[PDB]
RNA sequence: AUCUGUUUGGUGGAACCUGAUUAGAGGAAACUCAAAGAGUGCUAUGGUAUG
């Protein structure tokens, strides 16, 4: 009346609910942009905004153009440039060598608009308020956002090259 | 409950295959399993499968269609086979 | 615990100057209130708050 | 410079004479002399053709194990040569990053869990 | 396309069965032999399978089923249509029921 | 859809409303007070089994409202539930803010703020028959003026045509909504800003929501129903919004 | 459908033999016993018939369609990816001009 | 033992009340567990065998390599094991040292060769019935259910002849034949 | 210190004896505590204890 | 528990944590409480102590 | 030469139809529902990323 | 009909293949006993104790 094949017994090391490791045992598919064609955006108009990033900062003041002239030559419109705080920390952070640059970013026509996250990465701020809101054309040199911002489709970029600006994906320039 | 479980269920089976009741009207495709708790009601200004029925344009629709279904698979099968054997043997 | 707690930024005031803050005077009265003077020119009242 | 049985006794000196306690052919070598001198010839073959990290990863120590280990032998090592150079002895030349190599290293096999150098300052 | 007519792309058509030949109808081509070799070559693999399983059989085998499984003197397995366990025959009381 | 036609009822995703699968399916709110239809909506009827009685639900009609045009699109979260206290900023009559007092139910309450004196009427008349609304006819940029009647809201929604929607949503969520509190914003781009474009309106306001300390959540666009309009949903924060 | 040899079947192991139903022969007394329904739930039945079968075959057609799109997208992929290889190829080759 | 908070967490990093380092992975805890045997000295002993014929493969490793000795006692061993069943690869020495494990030896153990055979349909299974003494090897029955059958015992591994097991599995085949009493 | 603090020019106190206002050459006023492991809370008496 | 050769570790129901591969032999078992530290003392003239928080 | 351009203007507005959701003014006629069908599981918005 | 034989729904799941798991799994009982998470409720009150 007793049993059989009895074993003395143990922990379960694979389905114990105390262990550590073994403790902690609706799709969402985002509407295309309303205000995209197949891949035109047509709701990019004058007057035009676009984010700063900090290469974009530095190889202006070694180019030599001032940022609202320079860009204002390029799109032959108006444009209201925005520094955000991550890369306002950025410049800062680099510190003493480059605070003349700092010091050419902390211009009363740069409205610098605040962001919320924690550290100071440039590159996925600027990258997340392109994906989301579709209205900002960028303004960077790095090679990197470069090419994350040319696989986002309809937003148009702009580096320094030779002297003068150049925007790539706006299909208005002339 | 297991109660009017006919009607209910005809019912219930119909709306899951809605997509099938007419030509020029198609869905979203989604897979509708049937609900844990529902309640079955009418629109205040019988039952679906009865007036579904008593359509008539629907049921032509659905004789074609269900003759067209039929004829091919009885082409394909056995009968064929049937007809072969048998014009061999005839002569 | 005093080590692992110890976190003293507290946060900056607004934007900060233009140039560089070279006076500063904090009101004697009250509590929130001070006056920071830059190599620019500019002055501001500020709320600490 | 090309032939091999004679540098490759040259580069395995070292290990023979520290498991000495002479034989050089790899007929008559046995132990861990055997043992190192093989793992030291696949080291130098993977090295001129393969990649750095993989290659010579180190094994794993604690933090404060392993920089007990390195400052214990660094001392060592500087005790070495004020010896000599105070009772003028010519050294062979290390470079300027590496340690230099004794036989402490040569018995305790301690190369395998510090390295050549440390490479945080080399990257700097 | 690249440097071809279309008389060069033309569709030649089929030939069908001769006339004499109607009682064993539809001549068959390349296609329709295909479809035969293949599902010959399946059924052939799934049988060459099951007599290597027979062969393998190892006659000492004892899992517990052979308690409710019966198998018929003849050699082939029965089971029961009913799907349950229990349906096989009422009793009598629930045959007084019934009636 | 016609005046005879048997449906099934279903519980959608969000609690308190429900889905009516029939050959087109329709979003359902349970009646609170049922016989009469608010906006002249159709209005379905089951009968539940002491005697049976008569429940009715009511069609949500997404043409109309701009909440049901939100949860047709698909929001993956609406602060809006069965036992919740709503401030509904700009509700001109029932046509909306019925339908959110048949979503948060008799447990719930729901205050309805309008300016304008005719609306004023039509939701004295409602509020009458429904009991879980109390209805304020006063101006909405001014909380501490009907500070008197509200106490710790637990979400905001907003359907305000005014060009100063951020600055009174913060003003409100500052005074009334819960910490943690979800805000519901339906954004109409030509009210806000007429020369500049909807992209635009959409990115400035949610910038100023980020300044008054509402962290946004999501942002739909609504755009089979409306033209150039948006609900963003945010979560009001109030400590450590990073 | 294909046939297995009954020494086969016979000795097939436990676990993998052949469950198969004779056609009963006699009559059963639930089979004499049970009721059907006459006309209106005869019709009911045959209309929800042909409402399975269309749907089973609509289905059928559109999941077909759609296979056949995914081979035409699989050519064209593979024929991207070898032009993709072939100028990763050409860049390496160059790059080690640099080194 | 209460999910202690995070500044106590930090300052008892290295507390563990259920898996020390010593208990090298519970691995001779989960061995038991995977082919069921009956106590923690028979993990053991295992270990200590396998242990001995590493460091034997250890030493013929470091003589030289074009050693007849070392080629004979390296065959010797792994010839060795591959007939009592423990390595299944006659090839390779250093599966001789790699691949000789408690596992291997744990089961070549009976109830997992029956198992394995198919005359129990779990390990739990076989255990009880040798328990209960259905199982013969040869022409006597073997009662310990830690037996280690080898290959040429595999081929003599049978059900006791009187057992309502062997009944009950020719009775289903439908071949009973009491002449024999079976 | 911090990376973005370049030469701290001027420094207060906070009026309650609890925060460090320091205006430096950056252009920025930063403010810290002055016990950095202290919270600006409001304690139970156990707590406090 | 001292058993046999080897000290051994019991749950409050029975569900054996630990064995001691260090602790032979031991006839004498004792714990220092603010410590955490278990003690044996054996037959093998030895004496061992073990920090059972840790391990 | 227009008549390719404009019935592949025509071709490319069922092609959005097809892609994203469009605005087709609005109803007109009495609300008779979501002729398509109601979905649960599916959340078409755009989720702020931090 | 000793007619033929298709679709739909029940019963049963073999051959190959893919996952996941493995001291094989399922169920019950409850003012039983035992560990452990998630939340809710409570004036939950000495900024320095009782003149
Ligand atoms: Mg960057
Ligand atoms: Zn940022």
């Amino acid at each position: 009346t007793r049993k059989f094949g009895l074993v003395k017994r143990t922990l379960n090391t694979k389905k114990d609910q105390r262990l550590k490791k073994n403790q902690e045992n609706t799709r969402n598919i985002p509407q295309v942009s309303s205000a995209l064609f197949f891949q035109y955006n047509q709701a990019i108009k004058p007057p035009y905004q676009v984010l700063i990033d900090t290469n974009f900062i530095n190889f202006s003041i070694q180019k030599k153009v001032d940022i609202v002239r320079g860009m204002m030559d390029c799109l032959l419109a108006k444009c209201n440039p925005l520094i955000t705080d991550c890369v306002m920390a950025e410049l800062e952070k680099l510190g003493p060598k480059y605070r003349i640059a700092l010091k050419l970013a902390r211009d009363p026509r740069i409205k610098r608009l605040s962001c919320s996250h924690k550290g100071t990465y440039a590159d996925d701020c600027l990258v997340h308020r392109v994906l989301q809101h579709k209205c900002y054309i960028v303004a960077t040199n790095d090679a990197g956002l470069k090419q994350r911002i040319r696989k986002i489709p309809g937003i148009p970029l702009m580096s320094v090259g030779g002297h003068a600006y150049v925007i790539e994906k706006l299909p208005d320039v002339f | 409950d297991d109660n009017m479980r006919r009607e209910v269920q005809r019912d219930l089976l119909l709306i899951k295959h809605r997509a099938a009741l007419d030509p020029k009207r198609h869905y979203k495709k989604q897979r509708w399993e049937v609900p844990e708790r529902f309640a079955i009601g009418t629109i205040i200004e019988s039952t679906i499968l009865e007036t579904l029925m008593g359509d008539e344009a629907s049921n032509k629709y659905f004789k074609r269609k269900y003759n067209e279904i039929q004829e091919k698979s009885t082409s394909g099968r056995k009968a064929h086979y049937k007809k072969m054997k048998e014009m061999r043997k005839k002569r | 615990l005093e080590r692992m707690f110890a976190k003293p930024f507290v946060g900056q005031l607004g934007y900060g100057h233009r140039d560089g803050v070279y006076a500063i005077a904090k009101n004697y009265g009250s509590l929130n209130k001070l006056a920071t003077g830059s190599a620019d020119g500019v002055i501001k009242y500020w709320n600490m708050s | 410079q090309n032939d091999l049985e004679l540098q490759q006794f040259l580069r395995e000196s070292h290990l023979l004479s520290a498991f000495n306690n002479i034989v050089y052919q790899d007929d008559q070598v046995i132990g861990k002399a055997r043992s190192r001198t093989l793992e030291m010839r696949l080291n130098r073959l993977s090295r001129v053709n393969g990649h750095q990290d993989k290659i010579n990863k180190l094994e794993k120590v604690p933090m404060h194990i392993r920089r007990g280990m390195i400052d214990k032998h660094v001392k060592r090592i500087k005790k070495y040569e004020q010896e000599a150079a105070e009772g003028g002895i010519v050294l062979s030349k290390v470079k300027k990053g590496q340690f230099r190599k004794i036989e402490s290293t040569y018995k305790k096999d301690i190369e395998r869990r510090i390295g050549g150098s440390i490479k945080a300052r080399d990257k700097e | 396309a690249k440097l071809v007519h279309d008389v060069q792309k033309k569709q030649h058509r089929e030939r069908s069965q001769l006339t004499s030949r109607s009682r064993y109808g539809f001549l068959e081509k390349h296609k329709d032999y295909v479809k035969r070799a293949q599902d010959f070559h399946r059924k052939q693999s799934t049988l060459k399978v099951l007599r290597e399983k027979a062969k393998e059989r190892n006659p000492d085998e004892y899992y517990h089923a052979m308690h409710s499984r019966k198998t018929d003197a003849k050699g082939l397995l029965i089971s029961s249509r009913h799907g349950d366990e229990e349906d096989e025959s009422l009793s009598m009381d629930q045959v007084k029921l019934l009636k | 859809a016609r005046g005879g036609a048997k449906v099934v009822i279903e519980p959608h995703r969000h609690a308190g409303v429900y889905i009516a699968r029939g050959k087109e399916d329709l979003l359902v709110t349970k009646n609170m007070a049922p016989g009469e239809s608010v906006y002249g909506e159709k209005r379905i009827s089951v009968e539940e089994p002491v005697p049976p009685t008569k429940v009715e639900y009511r069609v949500w009609n997404p043409f109309r409202s701009k909440l049901a045009a939100g949860i047709m699109g698909g929001l993956d979260e609406l602060f809006i539930a069965p036992g919740k206290k709503v401030l509904y900023l700009g509700a001109a009559s029932g046509t909306s803010v019925s339908h959110v007092s048949d979503v948060v139910g008799p447990e719930g309450v729901v205050y309805a703020v309008e300016f304008s004196h005719r609306p004023g009427r039509e939701l004295i008349s409602m509020a009458k028959k429904r009991p879980n609304i109390i209805p304020i006819i006063e101006d909405a940029r001014h909380p501490q003026k009907y500070r008197m009647l509200i106490g710790m809201v637990d979400c905001v929604f907003a359907d305000v045509a005014q060009p100063d929607q951020a600055r009174i949503i913060a003003l409100n969520s500052h005074m009334f909504l819960k910490d943690q509190g979800g805000v519901v914003i339906s954004i109409k781009a030509n009210c806000i800003d007429s020369t500049v474009d909807a992209e635009t309106v959409f990115a400035r306001e949610v910038q100023k929501l980020r300044e008054e300390r509402i962290k946004p959540l999501e942002q739909l666009t609504l755009e089979p129903y409306e033209r150039d309009h948006c609900i963003v949903v945010g979560r009001y924060m109030r400590s450590g919004l990073k | 459908g294909l046939k297995v040899p009954k020494a086969v079947q016979k000795e097939l192991p436990f676990k993998s033999q052949i469950h198969q139903m004779k056609p009963q022969k006699k009559k059963t007394y639930m089979a004499k016993r049970a009721v059907v329904l006459g006309g209106d739930e005869k019709k009911a039945r045959s209309f929800i018939q042909k409402v399975l079968t269309i749907s089973k075959a609509k289905d059928s057609k559109r999941k077909e369609q759609k296979a056949s799109q995914r081979k035409e997208r699989l050519k064209k992929l593979a024929k991207m990816e070898e032009e993709k290889s072939q100028r990763d190829k050409e860049k390496k080759k160059e790059y080690f001009a640099q080194n | 033992v209460r999910k202690l908070k995070h500044h106590e967490q930090k300052l008892l990093k290295k507390v563990d009340f259920l898996e020390w380092k010593q208990d090298q992975g519970h691995r001779d805890t989960q061995v038991m567990r995977t082919y069921h045997i009956q106590n923690r000295e028979d993990y053991h002993k295992y270990n200590r065998i396998c242990g001995d014929i590493r460091r034997l493969a250890n030493k013929l490793s470091l003589l030289p390599p074009t050693d007849p000795f070392r080629r004979k006692h390296e065959q010797l061993l792994l010839d060795k094991l591959y007939a009592m069943g423990v390595l299944t690869t006659k090839s390779k020495i250093s599966d001789l040292e790699n691949k000789v494990t408690v596992s291997a030896i744990c089961r070549r153990r009976l109830p997992v060769i029956m198992h394995r055979l198919k005359m129990a349909e779990t390990i739990q299974d076989a255990v009880k019935f040798i328990e209960q003494g259905h199982v013969r090897v040869g022409p006597n029955l073997i009662n310990d259910p830690a037996y280690l059958v080898t290959r040429n015992m595999e081929d003599y591994v049978t059900w006791v002849d009187n057992s309502k097991i062997k009944k009950t599995l020719l009775r289903y085949r439908n071949q009973i034949d009491d002449f024999d009493f079976s | 210190h911090t990376k973005r603090m370049q030469h701290v020019f001027q420094v207060k106190y906070s009026m309650d004896s609890k925060y460090i206002i320091s205006g430096s050459d950056d252009g920025n006023v930063r403010l810290w505590r002055s016990k950095a492991w202290e919270r600006s809370n409001v304690k139970t008496t156990r707590e406090k204890n | 528990v001292a058993q046999k050769k080897y000290t051994f570790i019991y749950d409050h129901e029975g569900t054996e944590l630990h064995r001691l591969k260090q602790h032979i032999e031991a006839r004498h078992l004792d714990f220092l409480p603010y410590h955490y530290l278990l003690v044996t003392a054996g037959e093998t003239g030895w004496l061992k102590y073990h920090d059972v928080s840790t391990g | 030469s227009r008549v390719k351009k404009r019935k592949k203007y025509q071709k490319a507005q069922k092609k959005l139809k097809s892609v994203r959701a469009v605005y087709s003014g609005g109803q007109s006629g009495v609300y008779e529902g979501e002729k398509t069908g109601i979905k649960k599981g599916l959340t078409r918005s755009v989720k702020f990323k931090n």
